[PDB]
């Protein structure tokens, strides 16, 4: 399924080792399938890899970033959209994760 | 004979003076800073609680008072049925429902 029109709306985000960022992709596609989602930046990584895509709807995804600002392109079945955000400093000081 | 009035009828801020031990109960004054470490079990990731695509607010007739005399309506669009919390981030407004 090659999606037709997708847009990105980013919720509260934070730059830390843990997955302290969330966003939503509002998509309009043509078939029910298993589209692969990805991040096209070196300073952001998603949690989910393959997401069930419907005809029209939304998908919520998580991400971790190292930049103070989320200024990164997310790709869904090839279609690219630039997510613009503003991530605050982390609340914690130390983590048990890399 | 010249004892005057007791402190029960003169203590400001409406603090009820009680004895054994001497103390003032329900003395409403100032603010207290409270730091709460909420357990990690209560929190849930954003992918479970239904994010809402958009919300529009329409305020009905209101009177600024102590009682919950003001009303409003929120037109919401979401992707799933859930139990969302509602808050007012202004200092001069509070909500009956949370």
């Amino acid at each position: 399924p090659t999606i037709l029109e997708v847009s990105c709306t980013v919720a509260d985000c934070i730059y830390s080792a843990d997955f302290g960022g969330s966003l939503t992709l509002q998509y309009k596609a043509d078939r029910e399938g298993h589209c692969p989602v990805h991040s096209h930046s070196t300073t952001a990584v998603l949690k989910e890899a393959t997401t069930h895509v419907t005809a029209v709807g939304s998908i919520t995804l998580h991400f971790s970033t190292s930049s103070p600002q989320a200024n990164f392109i997310v790709s869904l079945c090839g279609k690219k959209t630039t997510c613009n955000a503003e991530c605050k400093p982390p609340a914690d000081h130390i983590i048990g994760e890399p | 004979n010249n004892s005057g009035r007791p402190l029960q009828e003169t203590a400001p801020f409406g603090c009820k003076i009680e004895v054994e031990p001497l103390r003032a109960s329900n003395c409403a004054y100032g603010h207290i800073p409270i730091s709460i470490d909420i357990p990690d079990a209560a929190f849930v990731r954003s992918s479970e609680s239904p994010t809402i695509l958009e919300v529009s607010c329409t305020v009905a007739d209101c009177i600024y008072s102590a009682d919950f005399g003001g009303s409003l309506t929120l037109q919401y669009k979401a992707d799933r049925e859930g139990h969302c919390p509602v808050h007012s981030h202004s200092t001069t407004a509070v909500l009956k429902e949370a």
